[PDB]
């Protein structure tokens, strides 16, 4: 379905890095924030719900995603939010970005930087379509 | 306000 | 054209807001920073092209653009170096809903929200966000 995507939270070199998942795809984006606080998730949200047409969001019912800046977020971007709900079969995807986030580290002087290029290396990895091409082809409405 | 604030 | 984007800076409040166009339908992305700085410069361009199939920048020349690690990010990603309405109209969304926001940021972001989905013309019509993945998935295929 072409509106769901799944945020998960992953820390690294003791900063946090929140990673939105485009589940039918598996497209993804992620920043590094200094924590997982209620402001910095909405911020992240709205960036993400400006670029793309999210309509659901599966969380892991963190306390950030309990805040009322979320859930204002939320409601002015019309995203539904579904709390602790696994959509089934992603900590594979984090020990993924984080195999890739290894790799190219040595290439910047700053861990944003390397999580970038590592989303980069992600989504234009040929599995064939890369992950960059199959959320264009799934959103497009014509 | 949608963000901190209010 | 899929890979051509525009980028341009506009001063707000003391800060600096970087804005990417996507020349062939609309399509915007910004972010507000400190100052227009080449470190900045270039972790925007490696944000903008693992998101979207990004060849061409055009840009204002100015020196955040010329500095060894823009050109490094540049190099890496394989983005070659080398509309102004858009950002009238962003600028003007912004002062509208500018007092909806404590910071100057969540506003930009809200702006950029309501500019990349709001429908041109009547039932028929597109959102700059329909017309840029229109665009790249027929491009695609
Ligand atoms: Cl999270
Ligand atoms: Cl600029």
């Amino acid at each position: 379905s072409p509106g769901i995507w799944q945020l998960d939270c992953t820390h690294l070199e003791g900063k946090v890095i929140l990673v939105a998942v485009h589940v039918a795809s598996g497209y993804i984006e992620a920043e590094v924030i200094p924590a997982e606080t209620g402001q910095e998730t909405a911020y992240f949200l709205l960036k993400l719900a400006g670029r793309w047409p999210v309509k659901t969001v599966h969380t892991d019912n963190g306390s950030n995603f309990t805040s009322t800046t979320v859930k204002a977020a939320c409601d002015w971007a019309g995203i539904k939010q579904e709390d602790g709900i696994p959509y089934n079969p992603i900590e594979s995807m984090n020990k993924e970005l984080k195999k890739i986030i290894g790799q190219v580290r040595d290439q910047a002087e700053h861990l944003k930087t390397a999580v970038q290029m590592a989303v980069f290396i992600h989504n234009h990895k040929r599995k064939g379509y890369s992950a960059g091409e199959r959320i264009v082809d799934i959103i497009a409405t014509d | 306000k949608l963000d901190n604030x209010x």
